[PDB]
């Protein structure tokens, strides 16, 4: 007789690793100013 | 005569490539308030 | 009549399909602190 069927093809592969972590976020904007300082000293006499 | 058996399954195929790193992470909160500024000057004399 | 031979062999697989993309970094540290304040102000004349 003729040859026979062609076997079934292969099982794909398996999926890929997932990918890495991203980059870390760039760090924040700055902070303000701090509060205004106190008062001077009277003057002496 | 009858066809022959059927052939034998193919080879296992190879894996897929690694996915995309991950996005950039979030901003930072902002900084602290700086300190307070000095005292003043003492005033001058009289 | 006899068989025939056996059929060929599979074609191989396809290549897997991407991992999944990779988790988002880490935030960001807070920010530099603010200046230092605004001197205070200057005492009286005495």
């Amino acid at each position: 007789g003729p040859p026979g069927p062609k076997g079934p093809k292969g099982d794909p592969g398996d999926p890929g690793p997932p990918g890495a972590r991203g980059q870390a976020g760039v760090l924040g904007f700055p902070g303000p100013p701090g509060p205004k300082g106190p008062k001077g000293d009277p003057g002496d006499p | 005569g009858p066809p022959g058996p059927p052939g034998d399954k193919g080879d296992k195929g190879p894996p897929g490539p690694p996915g995309a790193r991950g996005e950039p992470g979030n901003i930072g909160f902002p900084g602290p308030p700086g300190p307070p500024g000095d005292k003043g000057d003492k005033g001058p004399p009289g």
